[PDB]
């Protein structure tokens, strides 16, 4: 008999530990594995796939709608759409980077958020994706818009741009529920010169957009998405 | 002088050209193939008519107006009653199969439009009635016609809301499935190729479809000004590395 | 590992940022693509993110209760929870399942931890300690009809007996019929006209049996016997997009009908903060 | 050290640390590179 | 006194855990072994000797009669027998394969099925046995049967034929406890010319008909029999 | 037709043995060239000789 | 590592892995091929 001392915490269960444990079933043959294509190893590898985002929210029950952000032909100076950048909340939060953004605490990284433009292929438009990093209000105006970091997008053949929202911050994690000191910035989109349509054309045109992360991305500390819940146990 | 955009495919008898193609998608990078002994399970050997089933089936052509909500055809259901790949679906006890699925749509450069063509593995539609009320085999075997999203509910059938994907998730997530989009703007036909994916090595090719394809309308069709307003939309599809196994009298299915 | 170069002014012929979407392909695109940056490391692996770790916590996947009473004139145990079963699935409590169905198939050992408490709602005396009996029921087996049927001898079914107030632990190697288990089924069990959709059809792995190994004192007392799973040696495959609305049913995919409005509604304009 | 004799009682795997999206983001035909033109 | 901390599942008695206890009679010889033939040493040993089947059920008590499959003579075209497959109930229940079958939920590989004559020598027959894989209903007459897995058998001086149901499936293991999604087939038994009997002779012939595993048998995840169950403890 | 035009047609041979196909389902079993229009201005289908016996009568 | 002097008091066995059912499925004298006639 070797002698022992149990030590506090003997006893407890704690839902994240990793231990070993006797098999109920002893000598039991698993079936054999067979190739399957697709698997997946980090959600680190999904959250780099685009998805679309509904930044057009403006209505009222969901509707296929809410994924189109509309363009006026001739207007001028103007602006385009605006969004503040809470990952974890507001339009980014059905997307699937929202969506797995919510099981975790923290992320940090570059965010990449594209535009593929769908307008008739005789038409043509320049149009300013503004960043504003944190500390300045969402811009009011172009000239506002354009002193932080911008592309200007020449829509044309190639149908898509990609804006890289880079990593802009002081601490090195933000929070993904939204919180103040932690928060990242402004998103907005103005008319550069502005939408032209083809002759025997009219009406809006649309922008579809993604947002997906870059290689660049870390999420930590999991925890439990605000996204689900239940009041009783479902059955068959 | 090669472009992206220009294309032949050529499977068995049948060949496809394009001339505004936007490259093509093979499913999570594999490309379809048999299925190997380390894996097989059946002692059966198998069938592969090769070239009378792996060739192109054109079926029947869907017209997308301003009011379309999207069409959704099942594998290797929409495939049941095309030539000589059906008959041995009804014949064997199993088979497996990939395909080369081509959709096409063109235009003229005053249209805008824009088509999501998908394809989601293990598609597991929802009652419309909600609880735990079943979808009625029938109702997800509509053969070469497809599911109609913007048809109505019927009984015993699936949901046809279209920001819910069928099953409770959002159309703007359905990106992650392989997909390529159709802007009339940029691009005519999309194609994608779809590798086996399955569970176990070989399945009833009745009991259960193992891929939905999906074509929904997300930027609305929009003609010239009095262009008639609506465009045809034609899928093709053709089972690549098809087996068939398990011989014998030939499945009778409901309906 | 750097997380950025440095990079500097360009005006070149070779623009990165136009891309062609329609063509399914999300184009690596980096900050420095677009913007000067310098050079920054990652100082992180990715560690938490790994699926072993997404899945591998343990998660309640059951609540059910026995109680320890006199069974003298009852005519059906089972209905007075003299002792219960479950009808074992993954599905019914919907925090662990919306995790699991971001993935088709999915395959892994389970580790089971069952934890149960006592409860005497009526005024009582002295409470003698209960031992909980759990045992596995596989399908096929001569379901148990009493709380003391020759069942509970289980000589071939492996049960375990643990004190109510502790916790039972114990692991199962992945018993799925196929390669992986399928978190989605586009079938059914046959070719019928009315036989059910979905994968309950597929996921029929029988219910676990719990009953109370003490014969009655004079007062009741109430055991809620919860359930935990942990998944270890995880493989998933085939990504799906999250679960939206809400659940109704173990196994199938159907929704609540007048649900509401998942995406939030903005309070302004497309062009508000 | 393992005290059991199953594989299924062992603790949790360790990290894949495979990580490659490329199926999932780029899973076209022809081979697309940054810089160079989309659509050819 | 080395510390220590106590898991979860501590004093637990899990009757399929294999650990080692103190002997009560330390250090007893126990008796000698001697050599005995017919050592036992995998169950998947003896499941591959074939056993009778009750296949003609039709019976109201138990009846030695129920073994024998009745053959008449002068039929042309018709069905000699029909059962589904399902090892774990029905004919094969009681069967020594069945009745092991039902020690353990899931069971794959392939099954032999003979059958021998017994009628006069002098006679003369020819039979087709017929495998239906899963998905089709049980044939209805022998041209429906003859298309799938078959024998034609010829009643000679070789007085049994061993049909294999060879593995046909795409899940790799099915439920010894009849299932569905499971299901393995039908067999069903036709005269493919008749049965002819010599003069002087007359009535009905027999067949007997055995049940054993293919080498290619699995079996696994073990639990108990729906066939043996009591109301009291035994006494002496 | 104008170069901003599109269209798609199918060209199918019917080898012999059946009747000219009578709806583009029937047609599409059988050799075919889905043809898109385009810059490239002609499709070039071939008929494959298809046949029992090694020489056909011209008349 | 054993913790008992007696051998009773060790666990389980380990599998035979023997496996020959010739004793029961084949205990005929003189010796039968398959394929060649079974009565001569
Ligand atoms: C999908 C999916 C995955 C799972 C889990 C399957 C687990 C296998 C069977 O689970 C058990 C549970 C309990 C016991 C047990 N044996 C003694 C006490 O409890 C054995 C196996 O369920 N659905």
């Amino acid at each position: 008999g070797l002698p022992t001392t149990t030590l506090p915490g003997s006893g407890q269960f704690l839902t994240t530990d990793d231990r070993q444990s006797p098999s109920a079933l002893p000598n039991y043959e698993p079936t054999p594995r067979i190739h399957i294509p697709g698997k997946v190893h980090n959600l680190l590898e999904i959250i780099q796939v685009d998805t679309l985002i509904p930044m057009n929210n403006t209505h009222t029950k969901d509707e296929v709608n809410s994924y189109l952000i509309p363009l006026n032909a001739n207007r001028q100076n103007e602006q385009v759409f605006g969004t503040n950048l809470f990952i974890g909340d507001g339009v980014f939060k059905t997307t699937l980077l929202g969506e797995i953004v919510q099981y975790y605490t923290h992320w940090s990284g570059s965010l990449r958020f594209s535009l593929m433009y769908t307008g008739p292929a005789l038409s043509s438009a320049k149009l300013i994706l503004a960043y504003t990093p944190p500390g300045a209000r969402g811009p009011q105006d172009r000239r506002e818009a354009m002193l932080g970091t911008h592309v200007v997008w020449d829509i044309g053949l190639q149908s898509t741009i990609v804006m890289t929202i880079p990593w802009t911050s002081g601490v090195q994690f933000r929070y993904t529920d939204p919180d103040t000191y932690t928060s990242a910035g402004f998103l907005s989109c103005w008319y550069q010169t502005s939408l032209i349509l083809p002759p025997e054309t009219t009406g809006q045109v649309y922008l579809l957009s993604f947002i997906s992360a870059c290689p660049d991305f870390k999420l930590r500390l999991m925890k439990d998405t605000q996204t689900i819940s239940q009041t009783v146990a479902l059955t068959e | 002088g090669y472009s992206d955009r220009v294309q032949q495919i050529t499977l068995g008898n049948s060949t496809i050209t394009t001339q505004e193609a936007a490259n093509a998608v093979v499913c999570y990078a594999e490309w379809p193939e048999y299925l190997p002994d380390v894996d097989a399970s059946d002692v059966n050997k198998t069938s592969k008519p090769d070239t009378s089933v792996c060739r192109f089936y054109t079926l029947d052509s869907k017209t997308w107006t301003t009011g379309s909500k999207g069409w959704c055809w099942k594998l290797p259901d929409a495939l049941k009653d095309m030539g000589v790949f059906g008959q041995n679906m009804f014949f064997h006890s199993l088979g497996r199969s990939g395909y080369t699925v081509h959709v096409q749509c063109n235009a003229t450069k005053f249209h805008s439009g824009c088509l999501l063509v998908v394809v989601i593995p293990e598609h597991q539609l929802a009652s419309h009635e909600g609880g735990n009320v079943s979808v009625k085999y029938t109702f997800t075997h509509p053969g070469e016609r497809g599911i109609d999203l913007s048809s109505a509910n019927e009984v015993g059938g699936p949901v046809k809301d279209v920001l819910y994907n069928m099953n409770g998730t959002l159309l703007g997530n359905l990106l992650i499935f392989p997909h390529q989009f159709i802007n009339l703007r940029t691009n005519n036909t999309a194609t994608i190729v779809i590798p086996y994916i399955n569970s176990v090595p070989i399945d009833s090719m009745t009991r259960h479809n193992n891929v939905s394809l999906m074509v929904i309308p997300i930027a609305p069709l929009t003609v010239p000004t009095g262009a008639t307003p609506s465009l045809p939309i034609t899928v093709t599809i053709a089972p690549m590395c098809t087996e068939f196994s398990g011989i014998r009298s030939k499945s009778i299915v409901p309906q | 590992t750097v997380a950025s170069i440095s990079s500097g002014p360009k005006h070149t012929q070779k623009v990165p940022i136009l891309t062609a979407n329609e063509t399914g392909a999300t184009m690596p695109v980096l900050p420095s693509d677009s913007i000067e940056t310098r050079t920054t490391y990652m100082h992180f692996n990715g560690s938490e993110t790994d699926v072993e770790c997404f899945l591998g916590r343990a998660a309640c996947v059951h609540v059910t209760e026995i109680q320890n009473k006199d069974a003298t004139g009852i005519d059906n145990h089972r209905e007075a929870k003299l002792f219960n079963d479950w009808k074992i699935n993954l599905s019914s409590l919907v925090q662990l399942r919306k995790k699991l169905e971001l993935f088709t198939y999915v395959r892994f050992d389970s580790e089971y931890t069952i934890l149960a408490t006592a409860s005497q709602p009526d005024s009582a005396n002295y409470s003698s300690n209960l031992v909980v009996q759990a045992m596995y029921v596989p399908p096929g087996a001569p379901n148990p009809k009493e709380w003391d049927d020759y069942t509970w001898q289980s000589a071939s079914n492996p049960s375990v007996f643990f004190k109510v107030g502790d916790t039972s632990r114990f692991s199962v190697p992945y018993v799925g019929l196929a390669s992986a288990y399928n978190c989605f089924y586009d079938g059914y069990s046959h070719d019928d006209a009315e036989t059910q959709y979905g994968i309950t059809v597929l996921s029929h792995m029988g219910s676990m049996a719990f009953r109370i190994v003490n014969e009655h004192d004079e007062h009741k007392t109430l055991v809620k016997i919860r359930v935990y799973h942990r998944a270890k040696h995880v493989e998933a495959w085939i990504p799906r997009a999250p679960r939206a609305l809400p659940y109704t049913s173990i196994g199938r995919t159907n929704y609540p009908k007048n649900t509401e409005p998942v995406i939030k509604k903005r309070k302004g304009d497309i062009k508000s903060y | 050290i393992n005290y059991y004799k199953d594989a299924a009682s062992t603790s949790s795997a360790g990290q894949s640390l495979s990580m490659d999206p490329s199926k999932f983001t780029e899973p076209v035909k022809d081979l697309m590179l940054k810089g160079a033109p989309a659509l050819n």
